[PDB]
DNA sequence: CTGAATATTGTCGGAACCAAGTCTCCATATGGAATTAATAA
């Protein structure tokens, strides 16, 4: 019994003309005897009779029509098949000239969808018999349901003018045409369709329902996606690309201003195909100056939404009926569940999309395991509570925004609603956090000016833009250029535009820096093979521009967004880390960043579409002295490896190979030489081999210990080829002799399973050694869910007490009967024994959950929280139960943040790791 | 191929009028004896058993029963519901476990020619419980005659009535139902029923009793390097299983030499110093390489013409090539003879799983023909008087040389692991004296020849199960 | 549909359309010598195509695409044209799939079955295929496959009748009840002669033995009584073929008319 | 087939069919090339360069682009000029000028015309269909093409000369 | 009031397979191997 019922009772209930009512609690039915009924209608058989009724009221009220021409249950008898099929039409309204006007069948809201093709045996064919047998004339075919709106009821209904379309062939033909939607008094109705004409009386809609949306993905994925050419995923992108043009008939149209994204059926006759594919191309390609901001006008044009050939025009119209009055940007007023637009495309995405090799995004998982390992919570928290403000993300390569959207989620839920006990009122922080959310009907406004992802495919780029815009967001700073350009490159259309400011940077090449991105996550490809001419445009910016490694590009570009201090979580191959080819990259990290942790993850995680293997690396980055004291150290360091080599090559001169001594090396080499002194060129030696030198060569001399380390001076004294950004001064000696002065721990740690193992079949759990869900929820509605235990058992016993008034009736009925009809009657009985004995045995195991139900909240949650003794969820117990039964609905699934216990990789590398 | 030529008719044969070019080869005109599942076995309908959710059961699927149709089953306790194994238990809730009626010789559907066929003896103990892909067929004619009539003859036409199908080869019960066995079979086996049982049991009896003293090739040379420098084993499989490294900036620098800070590298260097807390004969290896070759790897066809390829397939445990080529080349570089391996070389495997990465071998066999050794393979010249190649190679197999290449060998596609020059010449291993070597050696080498030697007589007297059988048959 | 096709240029061949008597009143172009093509094995078709397949094909129930295909090779042949296709396995193994096999026995002649290996398609998919080789009959070729399918399939349904009324009898006891039959009720009280022997043989003319040629009544009548209910079923979609159980016909059908067809293996193809 | 992937897909970049389809119109583009021009011309397939560095790619653009035009005019044969006028060889939204520079610079020296005798035997855009589409849209589409020596083996099996 | 409905459950058939295990063949810089013009001398 839908809380719509309880509305539509209270308003016959309310209404002056008592010509109909209805009674719940009696599910009873009443009707005024003006209207001539051909049936008895007295019980409530469902929505159906409500509806029927509510109908009926508002006719006779509202819409003024006489009840006494209303006619209710008319029979229709018609030639069904080898028999007489009975089928029976719900409300006619008849004119002064008893025609009948509105020929108006019931349905409950959701029977009002699947029941759509029972149409043509609903409608159509009863028309036609009521006009053949009484050589009346049919007005209106109306498929009805109830709307609520406000603190009012409308009607939702389909409205086609019979004499338009006599068959039902007609009316399928031109695409479900409705000549009318909602009921008009004193027999009114236009022939054109109402156009919707919003920001009034009539909208889109504001009120969207979940069911609703399911079935709408549900028959979208069945009807566009087919099984005919083209593929999975271009449908997936003219979908939205259509989306794109529905969200443009939003942001540009001001008050009155007709929709232009409806059917526009003027007359009879469904608008040209053409017309609509037209307004909507125009729709898209203002699409692209303001959404996606291309500024190339001849790029504006040679685009559409559609191929045409690809996807049919029909399908685009069968879009445009279906997505018309969905208000896609502002209507979230389902808030009883909060945002539900968000996962209504999620499940476009996973549904209907095709992530292979190339086009896979990233797991979940990893994603929630950076955001919370660079302990991002704390950062917003710190951040909005000092000086008012949020971390100012950025992710360069976000083909679908997965680190975005997440990053929404994760500081939504921990800034308002975990962790909001951690937030100090101190008046402007509060203020500030009511500009940036908190009216729960735009909760990720904020999300308009601190998440600057960026992506280089315009399909992926549409995408996250619709990814961006249906969670309550604005993608205006989402950029479908390339991620490696000029800073000047990116503009988006408003005045807040921080990823376009650039600066040279003394200690960095004299090149361009925007030191204003709080942190980077990002989730670079794997392989980037630049073009011949893409490369050579890049060699400007960069400091290794030309190593033809341009996926290492990423890492240095990281250090162009970052703020002095800026976290940096990267998802890097573990090339990276191993091979030899990679070693500048690795030094310019250990040069201006601050390398502090290192996690690597299994071959599994990006499977079926790569065995790669992976290693998370979070790093900060090192204020504006401390790489200049990393300078000046490597410099000294250099000099002496410099000094150190120079003495050791002329020692090798004059031993070995053997010379004469020679002019004057210099001052220091030849003032021993002649004296025989050793102890210096010990000394030498062992500082210029400082790695290669055992405690067994102390004693051998020097002729034969410059043939025993041999190799390795000459290697040792080879400066590097490139990269001459350190000086000549080689890698390793200096490194070394830098990295002994300063010094700091590296957190490492390696991760077995990640959770899931993803396969070409689907997903599988596995135990998860990255981070272990919440479970058991902080908070719970204690008293929702004993109300809900309640509600249930009230209906096992009002379906025990029903059965047992039954039991009881026929046992009387058995009680004065004969055999002949005694052994149906017994057998009726053993039935009815059996079923309430088996009921029986259910409410006491609904019982005994109850109970244990009590004992468990009241020794674990208490007053609708959870007591500290399992802040940590270290108790099995509790974790497993509510992993079992009933309480399984509720649940909860959230990243949980332990601070004591630490067995984990996330609940460790929060702890022992320090951010600066 | 074939020019098999049949006629419309023939497709009248079996209910499914099928007419793929196997099972029309396998019809052919028949003049001999026919009989049918009749006089022989009976399928059995499957059931869902009645299992006891208080004691470690068995199980097994078709992956656990082998090509001698010995079931290694697995034990499963419902208590557990582990994970790891939920699979197993929701396959089993669905419906896919059944147990055999003790005297039942279960065959697998999927790809007969394997012969999964396995026998549940009568006299025997702890059930074990089985998946709906083996097909029960209780015999009438005593469970080892039909067994051993179906294990080596009667294959070619279990093998031609598999369904293809766009997929598994399947066999159907069905189907399994219309074979023709021949009477002779059956006739003379049963009249040598009394001894034939007899005999078979003596050699399978003999076969269990090479299989109880059974040991892998790879825990020999586990265990005398274990064995002889005192070192537990309880230890270094327990150290590696604790996965928090952590490591300072200063410690990336040391014996770095490309500064390489990546996890596995880390772990490395905290083994290692753990392997050598008590040997003291740790010097490096780089000092001891006189030179290194690659090898050369064309492009190659399986059995074809021209010179023999080896494969990573052909290096074991032992420090012995397999020297078996398969696939075979017909490219030339003009440097041919610079890769024709040649007796006493010492191989290095470059490239393969992380865990079978290193793994070096010793060419022992006397070849004439020339084979080359592919770019996968990594060829040493070290010194002949102080590491005695056969030694470096049992050391690369064995944990030393596990534990290492496991955690220092490079690559971004883990499956396929590859180690460099430079992991070679910064490898220190531990060198004994020369009087130390060749006592490790020659312990695992008599204990390998052992283990070989009893590796030979289990498929002797396997293959005398079959060629008696045969001959029985034939009779 | 054959209408559904447009070509602004020389008369297009695809786009004539006449029912056949002998395909059942459908649509057949049939201007064609060869049809060379690899089905699309195993992919759904569009709900607008799927919704005009059912009314338009002999098997338009059988939502599969390697099948709903074999159709438009015989609606695009004429009358002697030639056919050759990358089919798969399956058409020629599976069981699922007994009536395409007999569609493409009654309307093609098989000429030539060759198996390629597993090895083509290696680098994608990998999996077994063969070829066809088939030509259509002509029209007077396939009124004689009717008469005899029919010709077969009476003997057939009577002989249900008649060995069912027989295992009823014989065995589970139960009187004679003088409506069975004018010739069963007529033998049953005199012996088993060689009536009763005759028509259990015709009936279980595949399986039977020649050992069992001399033995008591109740004997063949419980050993195969689990493949009595097999070749007393029919088969299915009754509307093609007759409600006949196939296998019994099929068998005879083929017997009087014998194609010596050629078949071969390749295991490497180059 | 091979080089003209992962640089055109670039790291992600321009999805797999956009590859395809952009491909096969390049090709029109260039046989159109290869039947207009007579001896003595210079042809329009070509990236004019200073030896280094290459022209601005919007003139590259609007000369490749009038060549598909002129293709689906003479041999393509469609005469709805509203159609050619709407139709490009590329989508410059999701191709890049930069990917039609290196894929017309790749294409320069071949000569598709006259050297289809030479690869006999090698159906370019079936391989190249094979290799850049991904094996999950071709398995739920059937998307196997048959090699050349197989339909060469079907076709003379079935005596099509005699 | 006889019915064989339809309406589900629960289970054989079957997969242009594809999860497990483990072997590869090929681009591409390099670096060295050849010069060179240098380089003192
Ligand atoms: N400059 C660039 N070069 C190459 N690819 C880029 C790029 N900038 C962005 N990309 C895109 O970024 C994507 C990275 S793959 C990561 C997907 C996404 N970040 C996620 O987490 O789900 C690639 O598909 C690639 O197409
Ligand atoms: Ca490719």
């Amino acid at each position: 019994m839908k809380n719509w019922q309880r509305i539509v009772e209270a308003k016959l209930e309310q209404q002056k003309h008592k010509v109909a009512e209805i009674s719940l609690e009696n599910g009873t039915v009443n009707y005024s005897k003006k209207i001539k009924h051909n049936r008895n209608l007295k019980a409530l058989t469902g929505d159906e009779e409500i509806v029927r009724a509510f109908l009926i009221d508002r006719l006779v009220n509202e819409l003024d029509y006489k009840p006494e021409y209303l006619e209710t249950e008319k029979e229709y008898t018609i030639k069904g098949g080898h028999s007489k099929i009975n089928p029976r039409v719900d409300v006619l309204v008849k004119d002064d000239k008893g025609n009948p006007f509105f020929f108006i069948e019931v349905k409950a809201p959701n029977k009002f969808e699947e029941d759509k093709d029972e149409i043509e045996g609903q409608l159509f064919a009863l028309a036609q018999a009521e006009e053949r047998d009484f050589k009346t004339k049919v007005k209106y075919l109306v498929y009805y349901t109830v709307e609520l709106i406000d603190d009012e009821i409308v009607d939702r209904a389909i409205i086609i003018d019979f004499e338009k379309y006599p068959t039902y062939t007609d009316w399928s033909n031109g695409g479900f045409i409705s000549t009318g939607t909602e009921l008009t008094a004193g027999y009114g109705e236009p022939k054109k369709q109402p156009l919707i004409k919003g920001h009034e009386k009539y909208d889109l809609r504001v009120r969207i329902d979940r069911e609703e949306i399911e079935g709408l993905g549900r028959n979208l994925h069945n009807v566009l996606w087919g099984g005919g050419g083209t593929n999975d995923s271009e449908i997936f992108y003219s979908l939205v690309n259509i989306i794109l043009a529905k969200i443009q008939d939003e942001y540009e149209k001001e008050d009155g201003q007709e929709y232009d994204f409806q059917v526009y059926q003027y007359g009879d006759n469904v608008e040209s195909p053409q017309k609509l594919f037209d307004r909507i191309n125009a729709l898209y390609k203002r699409a692209l100056r303001e959404q996606l901001n291309v500024t190339d006008e001849q790029k504006i044009a040679e685009d559409n939404v559609i191929n045409r050939n690809k996807f049919p025009l029909n399908k685009l119209v069968y879009t445009v009926q279906a997505l018309e009055s969905l208000s896609f940007l502002e209507g979230r007023n389902s808030l009883d569940g909060k945002d539900i637009l968000g996962d209504f495309f999620e499940s476009i995405i996973r549904d209907g999309f095709k992530q292979t090799k190339g086009q896979f995004f990233t797991p979940t998982p990893i994603v929630k395991f950076i955001l919370y390992a660079l302990q991002l919570d704390k950062l917003a928290i710190d951040r909005l509570n000092n000086d008012r403000e949020l971390p100012l993300i950025i992710d360069p390569s976000a083909g679908s925004g997965t680190f975005l959207i997440e990053a929404m989620k994760l500081i939504t839920k921990e800034v308002k609603y975990k962790q909001n006990h951690k937030v100090k009122s101190s008046r402007q922080i509060t203020k500030r956090f009511e500009e940036l959310f908190m009216p729960d009907h735009n909760e990720n406004k904020w999300a308009r000016e601190y998440l600057y992802g960026c992506e280089i495919n315009f399909d992926l780029g549409t995408a996250s833009k619709v990814n961006m815009i249906l969670h309550g967001d604005g993608s205006a700073n989402i950029f479908v250029q390339d991620g490696l350009l000029p800073f000047r490159f990116y503009v988006k259309e408003t005045s807040p535009n921080y990823l376009e400011t650039a600066s040279p940077d003394a200690l960095y090449g004299d090149k361009e820096v925007n030191g204003k991105f709080d942190v980077v996550v990002s989730n670079p490809p794997f392989s980037v093979d630049l073009d011949t001419q893409t490369q050579r445009e890049v060699r400007n910016a960069f400091l290794f521009g030309d190593k033809k490694n341009s996926e290492n590009l990423f890492i240095e570009r990281y250090y162009q967004l970052l703020k002095e201090g800026g976290r940096l979580g990267v998802v890097l191959p573990e090339s990276v880390f191993d091979t030899t080819e990679n070693k500048y990259i690795r030094l310019f990290i250990f040069k201006y960043f601050k390398v502090k942790a290192v996690v690597s993850l299994p071959q599994v995680t990006f499977e079926p579409f790569t065995s790669t293997k992976t290693s998370l690396l979070f790093a900060q980055k090192k204020t504006k002295e401390e790489v200049e004291q990393w300078n000046e150290l490597w410099d000294k360091y250099g000099k002496e490896w410099s000094l150190l080599k120079t003495r050791i090559n002329d020692y090798f001169s004059y031993f070995v190979k053997g010379r004469p001594l020679n002019k004057k090396w210099a001052p220091d080499v030849v003032k021993d030489i002649q004296e025989g002194n050793e102890d210096n060129i010990r000394k030498n030696i062992f500082r210029f081999l400082k790695d290669h030198i055992k405690e067994e060569d102390k004693n051998l001399e020097i002729k034969d210990l410059l043939i025993k380390y041999a190799e390795e001076i000459s290697s040792i004294s080879k400066h590097e080829k490139e990269t001459d950004v350190f000086g000549f001064y080689n890698a390793w000696w200096v490194f070394g002799e830098v990295a002994k002065e300063l010094d700091y721990p590296i957190f490492m740690a390696e991760a077995e399973n990640v959770g899931y193992k993803r396969t070409k079949k689907g997903e599988k759990p596995m135990p998860n050694d990255l981070y272990d869900l919440e479970y058991a929820p902080s908070t719970l509605d204690c008293e929702k869910v004993l109300s809900s235990f309640d509600i249930e058992i009230n209906a096992l016993e009002a379906s025990k007490t029903k059965l047992s008034v039954e039991k009881g009736l026929l046992e009387e009925k058995l009680k004065d009967k004969e055999d002949k009809e005694n052994e149906k009657i017994q057998k009726r009985l053993n039935k009815i024994s059996e079923l309430l004995e088996t009921i029986e045995n259910q409410l006491d195991s609904i019982r005994s959950k109850k109970l244990e139900v009590e004992g468990i909240l009241e020794k674990y949650y208490e007053n609708n929280k959870l007591k500290e003794e399992y802040s940590e969820r270290d108790d099995e117990e509790l974790i497993n139960h509510f992993k079992h039964g009933v309480l399984y609905q509720y649940r909860s699934e959230d990243i949980l943040l332990r601070n004591k216990t630490v067995h984990k990789i996330l609940d460790e590398i929060r702890q022992g790791v320090i951010w600066d | 191929g074939l020019i098999q030529r049949r006629n419309f008719s023939t497709f009248a044969s079996e209910p499914s009028v099928r007419f793929d070019f196997n099972y029309m080869k396998s019809v052919t005109p028949t003049t001999e004896e026919y009989y049918t599942y009749k006089s022989l076995f009976e399928v059995v309908p499957s059931t869902v058993p009645t299992l006891d959710e208080s004691e470690p059961f068995k199980y097994a699927e078709i992956g656990h029963v082998s090509k001698n149709g010995e079931v290694f089953p697995v034990t499963l306790s419902f208590e557990d519901r582990d994970e790891l194994n939920e699979d197993l238990f929701k396959k089993i809730e669905k419906g896919d476990i059944f147990l055999p009626e003790r005297g039942n010789i279960l065959i697998s559907a999927i790809r007969p020619y394997l012969n999964k066929i396995v026998l549940i003896k009568e006299d025997d103990k702890t059930d074990i419980y089985f998946t709906k892909a083996f097909i029960q067929i209780k015999p009438l004619i005593n469970s080892r005659i039909l067994y051993y009539a179906l294990r080596t003859i009667f294959s070619e036409k279990i093998n031609a009535v598999s369904r293809q199908g766009k997929g598994y080869p399947t066999l159907k019960e069905d189907d399994l139902k219309t074979i023709q066995f021949s009477k002779k079979v059956i006739d003379n086996l049963l009249a040598k029923e009394e001894e034939l049982i007899s005999n078979i049991d003596a050699l399978e009896k003999d076969i269990k009793e090479l299989k109880s003293i059974q040991r892998s090739k790879k825990e020999i040379v586990d265990e005398v390097f274990s064995s002889h420098f005192n070192i537990n084993m309880v230890e270094l499989m327990a150290l590696d299983s604790q996965r928090r490294v952590d490591v300072g900036l200063s410690s990336i620098s040391s014996l770095n030499s490309t500064i390489r800070y990546s996890y596995r590298w880390n772990k490395m260097k905290l083994i290692q110093k753990y392997l050598y807390r008590d040997i003291d004969c740790i010097e490096p290896l780089g000092k001891y390489i006189l030179s290194s070759n690659n090898g050369w790897s064309p492009e190659s066809v399986v059995g074809g013409e021209g010179i023999p390829i080896l494969g990573q397939e052909h290096l074991e445990f032992d420090g012995v090539l397999n020297v078996s080529p398969t696939k075979a080349t017909t490219k030339t570089k003009n440097n041919m003879e610079n890769f024709f391996i040649q007796e006493g070389d010492l191989f290095i495997s470059r490239g393969n799983t992380v865990d079978l990465v290193g793994l070096a071998c010793v060419v022992e066999t006397e070849v004439t023909e020339d084979i080359i050794y592919p770019d996968l393979y990594i060829r040493l010249k070290i010194d002949e008087k102080v590491i005695h190649k056969k030694y470096l190679a049992l050391l690369f197999n064995s944990f030393f040389g596990r534990l290492y290449f496991k955690y220092v060998s490079k690559g971004k596609n883990q499956t396929m692991v590859k180690i460099s020059s430079n992991e070679l010449l910064n490898y220190y291993l531990p060198i004994p004296p020369m009087e130390e070597q060749l006592e490790i050696v020659g312990k695992i080498e008599e204990q390998i020849g052992a283990q070989n030697e009893i590796e030979k007589q289990i498929e002797e007297k396997r293959n005398q199960i079959r060629v008696i059988i045969e001959e029985t048959a034939r009779s």
